[PDB]
């Protein structure tokens, strides 16, 4: 808050963002279907990632 | 000899000349060889069907086996040559024909 | 209205252009250059909404306005002119439909358009006719279009009249056609070589030229005619066609009558025939080289050479073996002139 | 005061020349792979022009920062990141012409 | 072949004659490539990269900092070819 | 008569004309498919049906598939069709004229002068009475392989086995 | 005959469906519409070399089993031979080797499939 | 008795002729979505997959 | 047995055909993906209307554009639209992409979905209730049913 | 008039694949609680023809990158063989009395997938090539065990002729004798036909409609159609081969009335499989086969080789 009625900056942590960052470490060398399942275990939602 | 046999034999002669005209990537040669194999098979079986020389009914299939067998081997070598190049006959290391 | 703001998709302009039969190759481009200006348009459909649908993006919310109409009813054409500041005629047809007899299309419709353009006090009227519209025994289109040309000139004399010197584009019914003559086998030449000669103009150039013509105060009753910078020989031309389409090239020399036997053979199809005897006469007659008439450069626009632009036009005809290739590889065709 | 990359000018100019080499040589591959129908020369010229666009920058660190922002683009075209649209974007080809002549502008619009 | 120095010079000036900024009148071997020729500084890089595109080896750009005269670069081509005759 | 077996032999031979010419292995695989079905048909005409269906199964249902794998490993961009080169297409025509000369020789009805004599006329003529009880000659003829011909079974078993071993000792080396 | 007739009617049927499939909708093909699908964005390159040893390393084993089953086929008829003890060993024998072959692959880690 | 045309050719390696090994450069690279149902409508997971 | 009569019959036949089992593909980009799914949820079941979500445009026709569009995304959208077979349609959905909607003023949105593709029916909402969507597509069928290329083709 | 018999074999079956599609969406619907297609019917019944008309009416583009010849010839072969496999099938009376038509069923089934290989090869797309390739993997990998277990269940009927397979089931049914092989036959038919848990050729979410993608209107209808041809056909095949029935020659029709039940009872089950299990992934798909199915297929095979001798129960046919 700047004190005004319009908030000055509102960075929004998105839990999915970190996960998806960690994905490629988590998914090296795995079969291509398994990377598809593993995207899903990350249960990510891109609307939250892109904020 | 009836004309049909002559025709199959000629299919053999083409199935050889094709192997020896021999060009570019060699996978074509394993094909042409297998075609050759097939012509020998058919030419055998027609005969064993002809004279009712019954025991020899076993041969063509056995023929087929080993013949197919060597071809089955052949691909493996191609793999290796494919492994270092992306195959072509045009590239050979060895010297002196 | 007085124009406002930077020219742009949101920009207003006074133009409330009315384009007829825009469903075709021209003037989809002409509407687009109106649309980048943001100028309003009232393109009216005869056909079906569906084919018209891709026209929609070109506008900006309220801009483009389809209107139902018929060229035959008088008031039906009174409809779409009814508030138009300018009215433009791009209507043309190569193969004579039944119900639209080949004459009225080039006569009656431009006529009603012209006189209604009078009554509605339309600020400008404009109309198209092929350069060879000058009367000639072959082909009824040059003549019928000459008749409506002279008619609208007799009815709306201050109208400028387009005389385009063959436009080449991706959506062309011409270059694609000779590109597609491969499908039969050879390419029917009446006698090869200099039997006939043609010059071409980029479609984009024609469009820019038309709207520039509305941008030109001087372009009043003058009969504008459009020609590309280069000059080519039909034989070497088709040679360049299969030089860019990479398809095998077979010249197919032919006694002149038989080709017309062919056109009569192919007019039979109920649908839209690939060829017609009218088109057969579109074939072998060369364009006249007269430059003295008001024309494209007089507008200040310079023609884009065909030589760099045929490639995009014909890549779809390419076999997969050759589907990716630089145009420069093909070699610029020699210019006869 | 911490420099980004090269100390003083010229050391950074060589960087940019290297960059021109990379872009220039890459361009025909760009026209080939992307099926761009721009004249093969034109891309090169346009590259040279874009290189002329900042041909008066004179700060220390700012120029190396400029080659940082210059790497990423060839970085993208080489990885087929961006596309025909995205790389054709530089030519501004759909724009209506805008003469800089005072009177010309003067007739057209209210202007600044 | 032995690659004579004349082949090198002939090729250098050949590529520089094929190039546009260097008009044939502008051409002069001993003359300093920038001090006389009016061509833009990028042209150094363009023609050098083309010439080395012919001789085939990458020019490290310290050698782009050579220049002085085109002939000194020819001398460097002799230095790499090690023919120097 | 129909000469149907013989015309099948002709399609067979052109199957090798388009096959022995060498225009990307995949199309050649088509060549052996056509020649394959034609083959099983031809041997079927004498009624050795089990064998024709061996080749129509074991060969074409086996081989040309694994070749449909090699091309995945070989391919190279822009594989050539038969029409895609003057030597390939020239070769195909080169086969066609020859085999057609053979058919013209069949029109001549004279015994073939090539290599060695081909007696001519229709195929049927060589047939003899196929009289038998409720069993085809082929059936017990191949059934004999086990009981009455153990030796071949031994060497084939051994051979195929050690062939698997060879495949190992080639691929594992990498 | 019989079978050739049904082959011809089937193939002609299918070919008929093809011809009524193409020469019917009668609409506008054009470039980019005809460009290959690639989940939106254009392909980075035409299909090349999805190489894998793990293809042939097993697929070849397929081929050498299929040759084996080719020898298994005579069995139902061979079962009625006059002298089964002469046969029976072999009837088992090949199967053992079939299994044996597999077994050899099973544990030289040559069977990584995938 | 070499010919000069043969003389240009190098003597055979004393073992493995290793240099050619540098030559293999096989790779593939490919993209999921956005359309792709597993890509949740808005992901472009480009990846350099092997076989 | 007038030719026009038969044309009316075939018109009815193909337009009824296409309208009776259209096969959407879906850019459920943003958050209106989920409401799309509730159309396909058992309680409303799009399938009983015959419509069935099948991926890969080449096997599909009508296109739903659920959810907010963005700049980087747009070219892919135009690609997919181009690769569809005729007679392709689309459907803008929500306040999403009717015209940016909530995000009308940002550098990355591309205002309407209209500015890259020629939209058919609009289905306003934010999210539209899946049922309002259902009314949407039924309205789409009541627009296909008025299609009549055959009547017009004969007329021309 | 043999020709009208053939036509009488080909029309009804195509009708059957259409209504098979509709049943698929129906049952597979009610597993999901949601009703299947309904509104256009009244009971949905009119749907499939509206569907097919929607397809064939729709434009089928010839892809710019694709070679055209293979691209067209593949679907043709698909419907071709999909129909041709039907001919020697005893219902009760085979349209053709092949001496060894079972082996022929294997022949057709084995040339089937080759069409898939072309379907993905000429399609030129990345997804096309990868999906087609893995497809051919799973397929062949299952045809080997396929044909072996079919052999072992055929040692005891007597011979490869099909009609005799009725005669050998005049009482107990084959299934009680060798059900485990019936299991493996079932699953091998569940994968060879490329179905529910063994789902890979279509790929679906894994590979957006797999090999089949680039095909547009009609050819797609052909692969789709042919696929269902194989599903109902292997189902019927299993039915006659593992489930016998009473057969009075004087009233053949009675038998058929029974037979379509016994086969339909199978086809529905695939759908009721489809509603139940997630797909395997290409590793495990081949893992369970080479590692686990196969050795049992062999042990069972020697066992079935050996029963007729120990039991002195050798089947009649010469
Ligand atoms: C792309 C184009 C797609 C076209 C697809 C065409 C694919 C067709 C290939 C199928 C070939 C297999 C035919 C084998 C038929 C067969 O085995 O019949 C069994 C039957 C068993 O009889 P028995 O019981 O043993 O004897 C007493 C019985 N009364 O055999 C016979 O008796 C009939 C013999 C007649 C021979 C007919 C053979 C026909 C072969 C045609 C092959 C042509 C291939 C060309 C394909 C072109 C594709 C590009
Ligand atoms: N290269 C060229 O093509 C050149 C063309 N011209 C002239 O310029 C004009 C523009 O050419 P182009 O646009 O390519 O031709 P098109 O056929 O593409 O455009 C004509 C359009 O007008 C419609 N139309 C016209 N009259 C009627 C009618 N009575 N009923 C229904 N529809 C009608 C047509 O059918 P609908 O709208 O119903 O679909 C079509 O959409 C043409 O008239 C041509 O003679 C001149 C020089 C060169
Ligand atoms: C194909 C079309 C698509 C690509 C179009 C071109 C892509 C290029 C992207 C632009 C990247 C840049 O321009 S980065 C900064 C470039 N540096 C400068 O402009 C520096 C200007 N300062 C100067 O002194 C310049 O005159 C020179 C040329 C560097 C002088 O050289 P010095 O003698 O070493
Ligand atoms: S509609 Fe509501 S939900 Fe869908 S995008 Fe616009 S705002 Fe987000």
């Amino acid at each position: 808050s700047d004190g005004s009625s319009r908030p000055y900056r509102c960075k929004i942590k998105a839990p999915g963002f970190a996960h998806l960052a960690g994905l490629d470490k988590m998914s090296k060398g795995h079969m291509l279907a398994d990377v598809v399942a593993i995207i899903g275990t990350q249960d990510i939602v891109f609307g939250e990632v892109d904020r | 000899m009836p004309l049909v046999y002559m025709n199959i034999i000629m299919a053999f002669a083409i199935a050889l000349a094709g192997l020896l005209m021999y060009r570019s990537h060699l996978m074509s040669s394993l094909l042409c060889l297998e075609g050759m194999m097939l012509s020998l098979f058919i030419m055998s079986t027609l005969i064993i069907l002809n004279t009712h020389f019954t025991l020899a009914n076993m041969m063509p299939i056995i023929l087929l086996v080993f013949a197919a067998c060597e071809a089955a081997l052949g691909l493996s070598l191609l793999v290796m040559v494919s492994n270092t190049y992306g195959t072509d006959y045009v590239q050979n290391l060895n010297l002196l024909q | 209205l007085i124009p406002h703001g930077k020219g742009g998709r949101s920009s207003v302009s006074g133009i409330v252009a009315t384009v007829f039969g825009a469903t075709g190759f021209l003037g989809r481009y002409v509407v687009n250059h109106l649309g980048r200006m943001g100028s309003q348009v009232i393109v009216p459909y005869r056909c079906e909404p569906y084919d018209t649908m891709h026209l929609r993006p070109m506008g900006d919310l309220g801009q483009i306005i389809f209107m139902e109409w018929n060229g035959k009813d008088k008031d039906s054409i009174r409809k779409v002119v009814e508030h138009s500041n300018v009215v433009i005629n791009l209507v043309g047809r190569e193969w004579e439909t039944k119900n639209f007899d080949f004459e009225d299309v080039f006569v009656k419709i431009p006529h009603a358009i012209a006189q209604v353009s009078k009554e509605a006090g339309v600020e400008k009227l404009i109309h198209i006719s092929h350069l060879n519209a000058d009367i000639k025994s072959p082909s009824r289109y040059l003549r019928s279009k000459a008749v409506g040309e002279k008619e609208v000139r007799a009815a709306f004399p201050e109208a400028t009249i387009i005389k385009p010197s063959d436009i080449f584009g991706r959506e062309d019914r011409f270059l694609n056609y000779f590109a597609s003559m491969r499908w039969f086998g050879g390419v029917p030449l009446i006698s090869l070589g200099k039997e006939t000669v043609k010059q071409p103009v980029y479609i984009v150039d024609v469009s820019k030229g038309i709207i520039n013509a509305i941008k030109d105060p001087d372009a009043k009753g003058k009969t504008f005619a459009f020609v590309g910078p280069n000059r080519y020989l039909l034989f070497d031309l088709v040679q360049y066609i299969f030089a860019v389409a990479y398809r095998p090239f077979l010249p197919y020399p032919l006694p002149h009558f038989a080709y017309r036997w062919v056109g009569r053979l192919f007019e039979v199809s109920p649908f839209e025939p690939w060829t017609t005897r009218d088109k057969v006469e579109r074939v072998h007659m060369s364009d006249m080289t007269l430059p003295h008439l008001p024309g494209l450069e007089d507008l200040g626009i310079q023609a884009t050479p065909l030589e760099l632009k045929a490639i995009e036009v014909l890549r779809r005809h390419r076999t997969y073996r050759w589907l990716t290739s630089e145009m420069e590889d093909v070699k610029p065709a020699k210019t006869v002139n | 005061v911490k420099p980004i990359f090269s100390r003083d000018m010229n050391e950074a100019k060589r960087r940019v020349r290297e960059l021109y080499r990379a872009w220039y040589r890459e361009v025909p591959n760009t026209v080939h792979l992307f099926q761009l129908d721009i004249s093969v020369k034109q891309g090169r010229d346009k590259v040279r022009e874009m290189f002329m666009k900042n041909a008066h920058v004179t700060d220390p660190r700012v120029v190396d920062l400029l080659v940082i922002k210059g790497k990423m683009e060839l970085e993208e075209t080489i990885n087929v990141w961006k596309q025909r649209t995205h790389i054709m974007r530089f030519f501004h080809e759909t724009e209506a012409p805008r003469p800089t002549d005072f009177l010309s502008k003067f007739y057209v619009g209210h202007d600044p | 072949p032995p690659l004579t120095l004349e082949a090198i010079k002939d090729r250098v000036l050949y590529v520089l004659k094929l190039y546009d900024k260097i008009d044939p009148e502008k051409l002069s071997v001993n003359s300093h490539f920038m001090k006389d020729l009016g061509l833009d500084s990028l042209d150094q890089v363009e023609i050098i990269m083309a010439m080395e595109d012919e001789f085939g080896f990458e020019i490290p750009d310290i050698d782009a900092e050579k220049l002085m005269c085109p002939q000194e670069i020819v001398d460097y081509i002799a230095d790499k070819k090690d023919v120097y005759e | 008569t129909m000469y149907i077996a013989f015309i099948l032999s002709t399609i067979f031979v052109i199957g090798f004309v388009g096959f022995s010419s060498k225009p990307s292995p995949i199309y050649g695989g088509l060549g052996l498919i056509v020649s394959g079905g034609v083959g099983c048909g031809i041997v079927l005409n004498f009624g050795g049906s089990f064998l024709g269906l061996m080749v129509f199964l074991i060969y074409l249902g086996g081989m040309l598939v694994v070749f449909g794998y090699t091309t995945a490993m070989a391919t190279e961009m822009y594989p050539e069709v038969w029409v895609s080169n003057k030597t390939v297409f020239g070769a195909f025509v080169s086969g066609l004229m020859m085999e057609f000369c053979m058919v013209y020789y069949a029109l001549k009805e004279e015994e073939v002068e090539i290599i060695f004599k081909f007696n001519g006329l229709g195929d049927w003529v060589i047939y003899d009475t196929g009289d038998s009880g409720f069993f085809s000659e082929e059936a017990m003829g191949i059934a004999a392989l086990y009981s009455y011909g153990t030796w071949l079974v031994i060497v084939t078993g051994w051979s195929l086995l050690i062939g698997v071993v060879v495949i190992m000792e080639i691929t594992r080396g990498n | 005959m019989n079978i050739m007739l049904t082959l011809l009617t089937n193939v002609t049927l299918a070919s008929l469906l093809v011809l009524i499939a193409f020469w019917l909708p009668q609409l506008n093909a054009y470039s980019e519409k005809t460009s290959p699908y690639e989940c939106g964005f254009d392909p980075m390159g035409s299909a090349r070399l999805p190489f894998s040893m793990k293809f042939f390393l097993v697929a070849i084993t397929f081929l050498l089993f299929d040759l084996e089953i080719a020898l298994l086929l005579p069995l139902p008829w061979a079962s009625q031979t006059n002298n089964l003890k002469t046969m029976l060993t072999m009837a088992l024998f090949l199967l053992i080797l079939l299994a044996a072959s597999l077994a050899y692959e099973w544990t030289q880690k040559g069977l990584e499939w995938a | 008795y070499p010919t000069k045309e043969t003389a240009h050719w190098k003597p055979p390696p004393w073992n493995d002729v290793d240099p050619p090994k540098d030559t293999l450069v096989s790779n593939l690279t490919l993209n999921f979505g956005p359309q792709h149902p597993a890509a949740h409508g808005v992901l472009r997971l480009v990846m350099e997959l092997s076989g | 047995s007038r030719g026009e009569y038969v044309v009316a019959k075939l018109d009815d036949l193909v337009n009824w055909a296409r309208r009776s089992s259209l096969w959407p593909m879906t850019f459920g980009l943003a958050c209106c993906a989920v409401e799309m799914m509730h159309m396909a949820a058992p309680r409303y079941d799009m399938d009983r209307f015959g419509v069935v979500f099948r991926a890969s445009p080449r096997q599909s026709d009508v296109m739903i554009v659920a959810g907010t569009l963005t700049n980087k995304m747009a070219p892919a959208l135009r690609k997919v639209y181009d690769q569809m077979p005729e007679p392709r349609y689309v459907v803008s959905m929500g306040s999403c992409a009717n015209g940016g909607g909530y995000y009308h003023y940002s550098y990355s949105v591309v205002r309407g979905c209209d500015r890259i593709v020629p939209v058919d029916i609009y289905v306003p909402g934010c999210p539209p209730t899946a049922e309002a969507l259902l009314y949407g597509i039924l309205q789409l069928q009541r627009k296909i049913k008025r299609e009549k290329r055959l009547r017009i083709w004969y007329r021309r | 008039m043999f020709m009208i018999n053939i036509l009488s074999l080909i029309i009804p079956i195509l009708l059957a694949v259409a209504f098979l599609t509709l049943v698929e969406r129906k049952v597979l619907g009610y597993m999901q609680l949601r009703k299947g297609p309904n509104v256009v019917g009244p009971y949905g019944l009119l749907q499939p023809i509206a569907d097919a008309l929607k397809l064939f009416t729709k434009e089928p583009l010839r892809p710019a990158t694709s070679s055209i010849s293979m691209f067209i010839i593949a679907p043709i072969l698909a419907l071709s063989l999909a129909l041709t496999m039907w001919v020697p099938l005893p219902m009760p009376y085979p349209l053709i009395n092949m001496n060894l038509g079972v082996l022929f069923m294997l022949a057709m089934s084995s040339l089937a997938v080759y069409s898939i290989l072309w379907s993905g090869w000429a399609s030129n797309s990345k997804y096309a090539l990868i999906g087609a390739l893995r497809a051919v993997a799973q397929t062949i990998s299952y045809e080997v065990t396929l044909a072996i277990i079919l052999l072992s269940v055929l040692l005891m009927n007597g011979s490869y002729t099909l009609s005799t397979l009725i005669t050998t089931q005049e009482h107990i049914w084959m299934i009680f004798t060798s059900w485990p092989l019936a299991m493996m036959w079932f699953i091998s038919t569940l994968a060879e036909t490329n179905r529910a848990p063994f789902d890979l050729t279509e790929g679906e979410s894994e590979l957006v409609s797999g090999f089949n993608v680039e095909y547009a209107a009609g050819p797609f209808a052909m692969f789709f159609m042919a696929e269902y041809a194989n599903i109902i056909m292997m189902n019927a095949f299993t039915a006659i081969l593992f489930l016998g029935a009473s057969h009075d020659p004087h009233t053949p029709e009675l038998y058929t009335i029974n037979f379509v039940l016994k086969t339909l009872a199978l086809t529905i089950t695939f759908l009721w499989i489809r509603a139940s299990y997630p797909r395997f992934r290409y590793d495990q798909l081949m893992h369970l086969l080479w590692k686990s199915f196969l050795p049992l297929t062999l042990a069972l095979c020697m066992w079935h080789i050996s029963l007729p001798i120990m039991t002195a129960s050798i089947p009649p046919q010469s």
